[PDB]
């Protein structure tokens, strides 16, 4: 019932952020979606 | 973790002709295995 969230910006392995109890089974994630005028191969090649 | 929920008697959920402009609800008593008891003993409370 506790959810653990590790992170690393730089290099590869993680390093523990925070731990939050919840009390209840997480069951779905989801990426949102992201718009902007940007981000696209006829404006700047970027990518997410 | 908590329990995930009591089972709903579907039967009791809704009404008879309900068209679409209704939400899906169920009625207190449609909801069960769940019961209730005293924690009083000697005039205390007991408590885990
Ligand atoms: C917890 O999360 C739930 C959703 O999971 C939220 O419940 C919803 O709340 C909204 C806002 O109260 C309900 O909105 C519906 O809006 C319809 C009209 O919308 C237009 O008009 C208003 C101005 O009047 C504009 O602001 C809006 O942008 C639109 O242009 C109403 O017609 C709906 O009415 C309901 O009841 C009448 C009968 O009285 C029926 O005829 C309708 O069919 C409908 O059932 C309603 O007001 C939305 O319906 C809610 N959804 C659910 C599933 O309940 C909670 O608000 C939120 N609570 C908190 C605290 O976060
Ligand atoms: C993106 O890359 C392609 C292939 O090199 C190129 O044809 C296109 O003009 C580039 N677009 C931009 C905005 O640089
Ligand atoms: C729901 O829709 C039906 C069909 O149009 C209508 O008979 C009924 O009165 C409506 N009920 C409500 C609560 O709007």
């Amino acid at each position: 019932g506790t959810f653990y969230a590790y992170y690393a910006d730089s290099g590869m392995p993680t390093t523990f952020l925070f731990s939050l109890y919840l009390g209840t089974l997480l069951s779905h994630y989801y990426v949102l979606p992201l718009t902007c005028n940007a981000i696209s191969s006829n404006t700047d090649n970027e990518t997410l | 973790e908590h329990c995930a929920g009591f089972g709903v008697d579907e039967e009791k959920c809704g009404v008879l002709d309900g068209s679409y402009n209704v939400s899906c609800l169920c009625s207190t008593d449609a909801f069960l295995g769940w019961s209730y008891d005293t924690c009083v003993s000697n005039n205390r409370c007991n408590i885990f």
